[PDB]
């Protein structure tokens, strides 16, 4: 698990990874991190897989009642309000790291948070359990008020530092560009990690295979 | 009449429902008279005080009642359900800053304001507060904004204002009044504020009758004029 | 995490480090430790981030009502009372270390102090986190009645960065705070 | 009238009657006065012996809220006695939560908006009290404030609670309060209820004094007219 | 005597209180919902009292879902609670199925809601009836429900005042198929039927539901509709 | 563990219009076996089947409780269920239970009510949903399936090649676990018709 976040001039770029484990076995090999917030904000999730699902769809819920209900676009200072009083109030029980980001009227937020309810303003974040490669990216390689490309090239290079790191994943780089006004969102950016072809003959044949009691059941 | 006695609040052949509708009328036995206007970046609150003893005070008379830095608001109606309303005015937009983590917007307010109204219609057993409320801030890409909220649970927003006693007639003058092209530089507005309760009540105050609260874009914060600022603008608009 | 209050003639001068750890890990590597919550009451905190977030946030909430229904300024004593009714009800659930320190207009300067515990002093001069304990030595064989302002931003400046050099859970860079009855002076320093 | 039994209806002209009604109980209430000098707030109640066996200063009218915060009551007593238990209270946790005394004008807006609440129900009725507030800090000076049942609260420099509410402030108002002292104040107060209805339709009264300002320190307590007895002798000068 | 409660009947028929609140919806702004071939247009009638009044303020046409919308005929201040209610209940079913609310299934839920005011015996029914739509699996809807509880399904209505005239205009006035464009043709023009005034871009306020989500107009596209609108 | 009580493998695939899925037959604590007929595959309408594995206790509960909220369901609303309108129920109803959770791991498959399209997924014991392309596993002897999954999946496959592959995962696996075996069952489903069949396992 590793997800990163970076504020260019315009705006803010997103990434994370493919990847759920149970114990040391890959459970799943395309697993979607970014989680949908609202039409301009994102979040990406790290810990607990159940709890930063259920926690990402009641926000994104109360967010579209209060702008609904508003009439106008909603602020991500109000998305991190939400966040750090529901966390704080179960006291770390439910495990999730989260990393908010959007852009309001006032311009482009990126915050972190911390399973028990501690937020950070930043301009670049990492989180997950390869976080620790990614922070060695940006430490290195960051300038204040990149570019477009530039920004999509440093943090498709920082989730790569964590996916050759151990527990990275079946890499397929996510990115969620979000700008003023343009929004986009890419699951294949890139795949590095192809699985070789199979190169034996695996032969089965129809009736290989002995059969007790059969059944058939019509439909409509 | 059909004649239900309108006890409670239950409707009436006819449609409607009386006891909502005599609250409109409790107003009246404030006998006071209040107007907001907006013309342009500036918007201007001005109600008259009734000082009827020398032993009573003057500082503890004021109807303006500041709500938040950027909103202030004026009541009418009766004194002792004019100040429960702004409490609960002030209560509910800190817990707009407490959640939300910005300053609310003024039109919002009187979404809250106005249900908390509603629910004393719906359901029955508490009195509905006889008193109506005039608000004014400045929003963002937006200008700043006037609304008014009424005991009925209802509330719109608009450019010029009459509450009180005077309604229809101060009213009548600011139709007359804004039908032309003005562009209403914050002392024509503060002007016409005084000229439109200017034809009305024909009274002659030296200047400590009145007050004066007012906001603007270039300080948005709620204001409540001087003294001697009031006695500036009445003799500016005034030759 | 080293936080530093001295008060002064005028006013009072207000003083953190950054390093926000995690074990031995830095998670944040600048941090705003000092908070405002009225324009002339700070505090910096100390302790558990996401408890002490989580309280300045209610006493914000709690003194930004009680001003507006007095229409007056609020007094620094007043904000001193609020986090001591929170800590000493919510103890053994909480690891604050907050100090209170701001100007007011019927006392000018004053500094306050809430440790752990939950008891409330003023005092003079008031130093606290894990990094405290290195330049508490230094601080009261230094310290002289009777200083300026400008002697006061020389003397924490002096006085973090002993800790700061030294205390691994300490260092950055130094976040400055100088509120009188004129505005609030913020700065930035490192040396 | 027909629409006049619950304080929840509203007349047809937009009015409650039960507000109404409550009022003038209190208007049947013996005279109580108070006055604000420069540097403090002093009281004064008429108070009329009920036979004999009344045991000389049994059931005042004259409270003590606070430290520096005390009533002036009249109308039903028994009514005043549990509204001032709800001021007494309401101090307390004002010093336990933020650890400093009361200000004034606080708390009047906390006694009146709990008496606004009997104003809204069917099922309780209004208070049938009016009273004073009085107090004095170095950092606010002396203020004076009035309650009314309705839970109209704001500030006077003079006021009058009673029978003769008008009859008391003609003459309170023919006074210059605001460069007098308070112990010149007390010798005046004695006159104004000493004026209004002595033994006319009465029997006998008995004259109370309370007192706040700067010459008690901030406290607040009864007069020492024991000492001096310098009311009765000056009050009753006004015989000619 | 009947006539002053509601946890009672009449000896010989129904309820008393309800059918005084169905008096107040009739006494009420007049509304249009017109079922097309392709989507569903709602229109109503806004006059303000004076030109003081701002038009942007408040409105009459509402979304609740990104498909569904929602009008009315009746009092104003109660339309906003059962709107807050619809609301919070259409996200709801979001959190449980992950999917979003088909228009039969809010109008099943909020006429429950409408349903539980006319209880016993110290609370009002609303004084507002509804008119709902939504583009749910290709086939629009069109509902409208009532303070006593029911909801049904129109081919075209109209509430308000002078709905009789409305509804004998309809009755001549509707077809199986039209498109969406001359559905919005022919609810201006029964809008116009019961109008006083010159009817303007801020008189009137139409929002509808094409397939591809529910959307209300703006005043440009209202008045390039109400321009040479026959 | 908890989930080593009683034992369970539960394996679905998907096939090119098809999608199949497999469950053994052993119910039994820890050591003991008790029986060979324990159902662990519930139908959930037509074409459209529940797997469960873990726990016995709560392998018949929730399947009980899920039974309950779509009987009512289907009556508010005319239609059947779709096989993403079922794994979004099911993860609510294990998320309730957050600190008292059951001791289950679902896996749903099924087609497309109105086309044909297949549908697979599976979940965690407190509700994370997983949806795939080729296969879901679940139950105590997990890392076996994996490993003949990973080798025997080819992507369009015909209902008799899906059944020869789900068959030969099965049996090789089960048979390297100690506490899953006494026999195999299989439903393949399609758009036409619901073929059951049981395999010749290793009864030891």
């Amino acid at each position: 698990t590793t997800i990163a976040g970076v504020v260019y001039k315009d705006g803010i770029v997103l990434g994370a990874d493919t990847r759920a484990t149970e114990g040391m076995v890959v459970a799943d090999k395309n697993c979607s991190k970014i989680h949908f917030i609202s039409p301009n904000i994102y979040c990406c999730g790290a810990g607990t897989a159940a709890d930063t699902d259920m926690t990402t769809q009641l926000i994104s819920s109360n967010l579209e009642l209060h702008s609904l209900s508003t009439g106008r676009l909603p602020r991500v200072v109000t998305a991190n309000r939400m966040l750090k009083q529901m966390l704080f109030r179960y006291q770390g029980y439910i495990g999730a790291a989260l990393v908010l980001g959007g852009v309001d009227v006032t311009g482009p937020h990126l915050y972190s948070i911390y399973p028990h309810g501690s937020t950070d303003k930043l301009p670049y974040v990492t989180m997950g359990s390869g976080s620790l490669a990614a922070m060695a990216v940006f430490e290195d390689k960051f300038r204040p008020d990149m570019e477009e490309e530039e920004a999509k090239n440093l943090v498709s290079e920082a989730i790569a530092a964590g996916i050759f790191n151990d527990l990275g994943s079946g890499s397929n780089i996510d990115l969620c560009v979000i700008s003023k006004n343009k929004l986009d969102f890419l699951r294949p950016y890139t795949v590095p990690n192809k699985k070789g072809t199979r190169l034996g003959r695996y032969r089965c044949e129809k009736g290989t295979t002995a059969v007790l009691t059969e059944k058939i059941t019509p439909l409509e | 009449s059909a004649g239900f006695d309108r006890h409670i609040t239950i409707f009436s052949p006819e449609g409607r429902l009386y006891q909502v509708e005599y609250a409109f009328k409790a107003i009246n036995q404030g006998g006071l008279t209040s107007v907001a206007v907006r013309g342009k970046d500036c918007a201007v609150i001005v109600t008259q005080k009734k000082v009827p003893d020398k032993l009573l005070d003057s500082s503890t008379v004021t109807h303006l009642f500041k709500i938040t830095e950027n909103i202030g608001c004026v009541m009418t109606g009766m004194t002792a359900d004019s100040r429960s309303q702004v409490q609960r005015a002030r209560y509910e937009a800190a817990n707009w800053k407490y959640k939300y983590g910005y300053e609310i917007p003024v039109d919002m307010l009187c979404k809250r304001i106005a249900d908390i109204s509603q629910v004393y219609t719906q359901n029955a057993e508490m009195r509905p507060l006889g008193c109506c409320m005039i608000l004014i801030g400045i929003d963002e890409e937006q200008g700043p904004q006037v609304y008014k909220c009424d005991p009925a649970g209802y509330y719109c927003g608009f450019k010029a204002t009459a509450a009180g006693v005077k309604q229809t007639e101060s009213t009548s003058f600011l139709e007359k009044k804004v039908k032309k092209k003005f562009d209403w530089t914050f002392e024509q507005t503060v002007e016409t504020a005084i000229t439109c309760l200017s034809t009305v009540l024909s009274i002659d105050f030296k200047p400590s009758e009145i007050e004066v609260g007012v906001v603007t874009v270039e300080n948005p914060k709620f204001r409540i004029l001087t003294e001697a600022e009031i006695d500036a603008h009445l003799v500016a608009l005034a030759e | 995490t080293t936080i530093m209050a001295v008060q002064f003639d005028g006013g009072v001068v207000l003083g953190a480090d950054s390093r926000t750890t995690t074990g031995s890990y830095i998670a944040n590597r600048v941090t705003d430790k000092l908070t405002p919550i009225h324009d002339r009451i700070f505090c910096c905190r100390s302790g558990s981030a996401a408890d002490t977030q989580a309280v300045a946030d209610a006493v914000t909430y709690q003194l930004g009502f009680h001003s507006i229904e007095l229409n007056e300024p609020p007094l620094v004593h007043t904000a001193a009372s609020l986090f001591k009714e929170m800590c000493y009800r919510y103890r053994e659930d909480l690891m604050a270390g907050i100090i209170i320190a701001g100007w007011d207009p019927q006392e000018g300067g004053q500094v306050y102090s809430v440790p752990m515990g939950g008891m409330m002093v003023r005092q003079s001069f008031a130093i606290g986190g894990s990094g405290s304990s290195y330049i508490y030595g230094y601080v009261d064989a230094t310290y002289r009645e009777g200083m300026t302002k400008e002697e006061c931003l020389q003397f924490t400046a002096n006085a973090l960065a002993l800790a700061m050099e030294r205390d691994g859970s300490s260092g950055g860079v130094i976040r400055l705070a100088a509120i009188a009855e004129s505005g609030v002076e913020r700065q930035v320093l490192l040396g | 009238t027909g629409y006049d039994l619950s304080a929840s209806t509203f007349s047809p002209d937009g009015r409650v009657f039960q507000v109404e009604y409550a009022m003038k109980a209190v208007e049947n209430s013996s005279t109580a006065i108070g006055i604000r000098c420069k540097d403090g707030v002093v009281f004064g109640v008429e108070k009329l012996v009920l036979s004999k066996l009344y045991e000389e200063g049994s059931n005042k009218r004259l409270f003590n809220v606070d430290r520096h915060v005390g009533m002036a009551v009249a109308g039903l007593l028994a009514d005043a006695r549990s509204l001032a238990d709800i001021a007494r209270e309401e101090a307390s946790n004002f010093r336990s939560n933020f650890g400093y005394n009361i200000p004034l004008k606080h708390l009047a807006d906390r006694v009146a908006m709990y008496v606004h609440a009997y104003t809204l129900y069917s099922a309780v009725r209004p208070f049938g009290c009016s009273f004073m507030l009085g107090s004095y800090s170095v950092n606010d000076g002396a203020q004076l404030y009035m309650i009314d049942p309705s839970g109209v609260s704001y500030g006077y420099w003079g006021c009058a609670i009673g029978k003769a509410r008008q009859a008391a402030k003609t003459e309170i108002e023919k006074l210059q309060m605001k460069e007098m002292t308070c112990r010149d104040i007390v010798k005046e107060v004695a006159k104004i209820i000493y004026i209004v209805h002595d033994e006319v339709k009465d029997k006998a009264f008995e004259l109370e004094l309370s007192w706040v300002g700067e010459l008690t320190n901030g406290r607040h307590e009864i007069v020492p007219k024991d000492i001096r007895e310098e009311a009765e002798k000056y009050a009753k000068e006004s015989l000619k | 005597g009947y006539s002053f409660s509601l946890t009672t009947f009449s000896p010989s028929g129904k309820l008393v209180q309800i059918e005084y609140a169905l008096a107040a919806v009739a006494g009420g702004a007049p509304s249009v919902g017109i079922k097309a071939a392709n989507g569903v247009v709602l229109a109503t009638e806004k006059k303000q009292k004076s030109i003081l009044y701002d038009e942007r303020s408040v409105h009459k046409v509402e979304p609740i879902t990104k498909h569904i919308g929602l009008v009315y005929s009746g009092m104003g201040p109660d339309y906003r609670v059962l709107v807050h209610r619809a609301r919070k209940l259409a996200q709801q079913y979001y959190l449980v199925y992950q999917e979003p609310i088909p228009t039969a299934q809010l109008v099943q839920r909020v006429a429950s809601v409408m349903q539980e005011y006319t209880q016993s015996g110290g609370v009002r029914p609303f004084g507002v009836s509804l008119l709902i739509c939504g583009w749910n699996e290709g086939r629009p809807y069109l509902f409208q429900s009532d303070p006593s509880g029911a909801y049904f399904a129109w081919k075209a209505t109209a509430m308000g005042k002078n709905y009789v005239n409305g509804k004998t205009f309809l009755e001549k006035r509707y077809n199986e198929d039209l498109e969406l464009e001359d559905a919005i043709h022919t609810a201006i023009l029964t809008l116009k039927e019961s109008f006083e005034g010159q009817m303007t871009e801020d008189n009137i306020e139409v929002g509808i539901c094409n397939e591809a989500g529910f959307r209300r107009l703006t005043p440009t596209e209202v008045k390039d509709y109400l321009a040479a609108i026959a | 563990s908890i989930m080593s009580y009683n034992g369970g493998a539960v394996m679905a695939m998907k096939g090119k219009n098809c999608v199949a899925i497999a469950a053994d037959r052993r119910f039994g604590i820890q050591a003991q076996m008790v029986t060979t007929d324990f159902q662990k595959i519930f139908p959930m309408g037509d074409r459209l089947y529940i797997g469960l594995a873990g726990l016995a206790t709560d392998v018949q509960t929730v399947a009980q409780r899920l039974k309950f909220r779509l009987n009512l369901y289907e009556l508010k609303e005319g239609r059947q269920i779709k096989p993403y309108t079922l794994m979004s129920m099911v993860a609510n109803l294990l998320y309730e239970k957050r600190f008292g959770p059951y001791y289950t791991e679902p896996v749903i498959a099924g087609l497309d009510p109105k086309t044909f399209k297949p549908f697979i997924c599976s979940l965690d014991l407190i509700g994370c949903p997983m949806v795939t392309d080729d296969f879901v596993v679940s139950g105590t002897c997990a890392e076996q399936m994996y490993g003949m999954c990973e080798s025997l999946w080819e992507p369009n496959m015909d209902p008799d090649h899906l059944f020869e592959t789900i068959s030969q995962a099965m049996l090789n696996a089960v048979d390297r676990d100690a506490v899953s075996g006494m026999g195999v069952i299989v439903h393949i489903i399609e758009k036409d018709k619901i073929t059951t069949r049981t395999l010749k396992a290793r009864m030891d």
